[PDB]
RNA sequence: CGGUCCGGCCGGGAACUCAAAGGAGACUGCCAGUGAUAAACUGGAGGAAGGUGGGGAUGACGUCAAGUCAUCAUGCCCUUACGACCAGGGCUACACACGUGCUACAAUGGCGCAUACAAAGAGAAGCGACCUCGCGAGAGCAAGCGGACCUCAUAAAGUGCGUCGUAGUCCGGAUUGGAGUCUGCAACUCGACUCCAUGAAGUCGGAAUCGCUAGUAAUCGUGGAUCAGAAUGCCACGGUG
């Protein structure tokens, strides 16, 4: 059918690079690569008190940005199907296989 | 926190791992049902047979390394002290300073 | 402004009239940024204020912002260990604003039903050279000519 | 005019003159002024005594007029003399749902007293 | 043809497409009195196709999102301003010395800690 | 205020209850359920209800049944 | 004043994070604690291993550790008996199989954590706080540092009342963000309390 | 541009909004005048932006033996108790005084009907649609969603029409009585919410005192953390202004 990529990272230089990684594989594979579309970015936020006791009105503003990469290949040969399912993408790197 | 304080926790959650996974569950669908039996379901004698710290309520979030019950985080299951050294020293991934 | 030399902002006109003291009438008489809720207290004032007399709106709230205005006001001074009371010069500019602000003022301490009522029967005094605001600007008159010995 | 609620309503619109009943609120007075067919931006004068009437013959069927108040000094007496805690919050002028003492009792305890 | 300006304001941005000849304006589908019930936001939409003189000289055809109503209203005028300078090219000095072409970069300022809004500092107690 | 799906009472009061009721007149009934719902079986009984430090006697009457039986045993001391 | 964590607010600009795994709001906590506690288990049997830092990643289903340490051959052992020992109870711990590499420290004198530890054990060892400062500063000066200082505080010499005492040399721009700062602390443990020793060097900018 | 159940919905398009990675852009760079021909200052052009453009993070040596031994770590005392387990109670008391807030005293408003325009977030022992039942809180059934897709989730001030007509009122909602819902072993002390009923003070506040310089104050809604449940607090977001 048709695999679309859901990459998810912390880092977007990490996630950038697994994204190429990805879609040289695709390619020189021989398949068609629609992407890489940059999906929104979640980023949580946190907000604590950075006093042992008191101190209310001193607090650091923490946050953590989700990166977010969507790969979509169309007529996924088993070629590319085998050889992407065997890619070695970096540790802070999640990568999702949808089919 | 002291030592019994963090070893209640503990036993307060092997508690309720043991029972309110499955018979607590059970016991509390056969009250909430209207269906069934509405007068001698005897579930609610039952529901209090049962041990106070199987319940999932009676736990208290602490500070896995302080054990300290208030300012937790459920992302990171710290205080906000112990969040904040982790996160100067970066050791929590991706967690930096904020500004907009 | 210890050192501060200030700009001025834009402020549009009127949707209506066109007109920069209408939009600063409004300005002024707009409380809790409900700019759509004054200017038609605004509006319906301006209209009923324009049967009455016969010099269409804009003519009639400028004859009525010309009994309110100022011309010379005090300012308070600490020299001699007492409140001294130097009468000065009012600018053109501050003249309008003390009018708008002295007429929204005594409106709103005035007994009619609404705010539109009470803004058209204000002004319909100003213009007869009466009411509160000409009270308060013949305040301001009366304590210059008082300490006019000060200037 | 007059009620079977005692009381007389004022002459204005009937959905709120006929709040003036000990007993009946807006919800009430809605549902009288429709159960009995007359509208509710009424006054209650242009309202004919046949239709009065009517409007007694719904009220009767509410416990609106000393009658209420009655049922309540009955609850608030029951409280009083069993003695349990909201009997005693009643008996010593206390908030009696669990409000703060500390500060603000001051509808309960009524002009402070030093 | 059409001739396009992307206007924006706090949070809204419009697309805004006109074209050569009619006293036509439909936002969102919408005419310019159905959209617009404030005559100050149909004031600033018409603003900048005064001093141009264009009473059915032009048809708009604008969509915009986000935003409340003067800061959508303010993104149309900055679009229509952007559409008549990719229109003419002669009429910038007109629009900027009206003050149109300005991109009113004025945003919310964020809440800050310890404070009850952007500057609004909690009331404060001496003695 | 809970659920109309059936009142709440502690089990180890229930059974002290019958069991006294089948047995005759007894002695008060110490208990520490202050928060058991007061039933109609109760009624000519004497429960001496906990409050903190004392175990109060509450004779049961018929206008209490409804009652919770912390709601005849104050736990705080103001003159 | 207070000032900020060195570190902390230089990551990401020139400072890479210590722990570099994704996880969702579910496993984060659970990674978060796993890693503490391979991180204290690490720290407490290679304390003589002169260990700076350990950094934490975490490949789909496993960990791999890298210890940056400047006593290599300690770490690792004859015939790396004793990095298969740490291996095989890291595995444990982290519960996921388990990889350790070995980062070597090349100029022990250049680090943070490293000089931190020096100077705590020397100052466990009653040597005067003065004369371990003053050779730490040298140490790291005359190999090429840009700048350093290093600060001790609380009942220095067995003081009864606690004082706080800093040697600076070279450069130490902690407001620039560019600026490579390394940045460790440590607590001697002495009979008359807790010392801390801070420690700030400077190896240029960008 | 074709088709259309008029719904970007479906062919499609890659233009535009936007998403998010890279780059450009602002430097007193240019012009004029002043100035020790210096640094600079005043104005102008151009430009989205002009003089550290707006906001944030960033807190020097030190001061207050300032705060924390109750986050943690750490150099006298207790130890069949100053340790540990349990049930109930208290931390929620109440003559009173203070600090910080919310709601008001109304007509620039209350109520009723109709209708318009956001941003930022959270979600798997979770968010939970549609439909059915309930006056309502909610309940039953049961999709979709680890989420630019599904859900929370109807923005509210605003606008149109009607009414109220200055009164302790169709303002105000305290307090209290009755009946319930949900979470939770368990709502008595001591939960939140709903319905019916009741309708305190309050008609703008003495001495005094606080915040704020522009998308600011003022006002209007929205979300999140903690959290089984319990926000008028805190942290954030946008609308009008």
């Amino acid at each position: 059918q048709r695999i679309r990529i859901r990459l998810k990272a912390f880092d977007h230089r990490l996630i950038d690079q697994a994204t190429a990684e990805i879609v040289e594989t695709a390619k020189r594979t021989g398949a068609q690569v629609r992407g890489p579309i940059p999906l929104p970015t979640r980023k949580e936020r946190f907000t604590v008190l950075i006093s042992p006791h008191v101190n209310k009105d001193a607090r650091d503003q923490y946050e953590i940005r989700t990166h977010l990469r969507l790969v979509d290949i169309v007529e996924p040969t088993e070629k590319t199907v085998d050889a992407l399912m065997r890619l070695d993408l970096a540790a802070g790197v999640d990568v999702q296989i949808s089919l | 926190a002291k030592q019994s304080m963090k070893a209640r926790e503990v036993k307060r959650v092997a508690l309720a791992d043991k029972y309110f996974a499955k018979r607590a569950e059970l016991k509390a669908i056969i009250s909430d049902v209207n269906a069934s039996d509405e007068d001698r379901w005897n579930a609610v004698l039952k529901l209090q047979t049962l041990p106070r710290d199987s319940s999932p309520s009676r736990q208290r979030n602490r500070c896995r390394q302080t054990g300290r019950p208030h300012g937790f985080l459920r992302k990171f299951g710290l205080s906000r002290i112990k969040v904040r050294e982790a996160a100067m020293r970066g050791e929590i991934p991706g967690l930096k300073k904020a500004s907009w | 402004p210890r050192r501060r030399v200030i700009g001025q902002r834009k402020i549009l006109p009127d949707p209506k009239f066109g007109s920069e003291l209408l939009a600063k009438f409004v300005n002024i008489l707009m409380v809790d940024g409900k700019k759509s809720t004054a200017e038609s207290i605004v509006y319906s004032a301006l209209e009923t204020l324009a049967q009455r007399s016969g010099k269409s709106e804009l003519e009639a709230f400028e004859v009525a912002l010309e009994n309110v205005r100022p011309t010379v006001e005090v300012k308070s001074r600490r020299v001699g260990g007492s409140t001294y009371q130097v009468p000065v010069e009012v600018r053109p500019v501050r003249r309008n604003a003390l009018a708008m602000r002295w007429i929204v003022e005594a409106a709103r301490k005035r007994g009619d039903k609404s705010m539109a009522l009470r803004l058209a029967n204000e002004l319909s005094d100003a213009a007869e050279n009466k009411g509160t605001a000409v009270k308060k600007r013949e305040d301001v008159h009366r304590m210059a000519e008082a300490n006019k010995a000060f200037a | 005019a007059r009620i079977a609620g005692i009381n007389i309503p004022d002459h204005k619109h009937a959905v709120i003159a006929l709040t003036s009943i000990y007993g009946v609120g807006k919800t009430r007075s809605k549902a009288i002024l429709a159960a009995a067919g007359i509208a509710e931006d009424v006054k209650i004068s242009e309202l004919s005594e046949g239709q009065i009437d009517t409007l007694r013959d719904e009220v009767a069927k509410f416990v609106v007029e000393g009658d209420l108040r009655r049922e309540i000094s009955m609850s608030i007496k029951r409280l009083m003399d069993l003695g349990c805690y909201r009997g005693l919050r009643h008996r010593r002028g206390l908030p009696v749902r669990g409000q703060r003492t500390k500060t603000n009792a001051r509808t309960r305890k009524g002009p402070r007293k030093p | 043809n059409q001739y396009y300006g992307t206007g924006r304001r706090k949070s809204s941005a419009a697309r805004v497409f006109i074209k050569p000849g009619n006293g036509k304006i439909v936002i969102n589908q919408r005419s310019l009195e159905q959209y617009f019930g404030r005559e100050t936001a149909r004031m600033v939409v018409r603003q900048p196709l005064e001093l141009v003189d264009m009473v059915e000289k032009l048809d708009l055809y604008i969509t915009v999102k986000g935003g409340g109503i003067s800061g959508q209203a303010g993104a149309i005028r900055h679009g229509i301003t952007r559409a008549l300078m990719e229109y003419d090219e002669s009429l910038r000095s007109e629009l900027r010395k009206a003050g149109f072409v300005t991109r009113d970069a004025r945003q919310v300022e964020r809440k800050k800690v310890g404070l009850r809004k952007a500057r609004r500092r909690p009331q404060f107690s001496k003695r | 205020r809970s659920l109309k799906k059936g009142p709440f009472i502690d089990l180890h009061l229930l059974k002290k209850v019958e069991k006294a009721v089948e047995s005759g007149d007894k002695k008060p009934l110490r208990t520490w359920s202050r928060r058991s719902t007061i039933f109609p079986n109760m009624i000519g009984l004497t429960i001496a209800v906990h409050n903190g430090r004392q175990h109060v006697p509450v004779f049961v009457t018929d206008e209490m049944v409804g009652h919770k039986l912390g709601e005849f045993a104050p736990t705080r001391t103001y003159r | 004043g207070q000032k900020v964590h060195p570190n902390g607010i230089r990551l990401g600009i020139v400072k890479p994070w210590n722990s570099t795994w994704f996880a969702n709001t579910k496993e984060f906590a659970d990674n978060l604690d796993s890693d503490f506690k391979v991180r204290q288990y690490l720290t407490k049997e290679l304390a003589k291993a002169s260990v700076s830092r350990i950094v934490i990643e975490r490949p789909a289903k496993s960990i791999r550790v890298t210890i940056h340490t400047a006593r290599p051959g300690i770490v690792i052992g004859k015939k790396g008996e004793d990095v298969e020992k740490l291996r095989k109870v890291v595995a444990d711990i982290a519960g996921v199989p388990a990889q350790i590499n070995i980062a070597e420290v090349r100029k022990p004198e250049l680090d943070a954590k490293l000089v931190a530890d020096s100077i705590t054990s020397q100052l466990e060892r009653r040597v005067m706080f003065r004369r371990a400062m003053k050779r730490a500063v040298q140490n790291a000066m005359r190999l090429g540092a840009k700048g350093i200082k290093v600060e001790v505080s609380g009942r220095l010499g067995g003081a009864e009342i606690a004082r706080t005492e800093w040697y600076r040399e070279g450069r130490v721009p902690l407001h620039t963000l560019r600026a490579d700062i390394d940045y460790n602390t440590s607590e001697a443990h002495t009979t008359y309390g807790v010392i801390g020793v801070k420690v700030w060097i400077f190896k240029g900018e960008i």
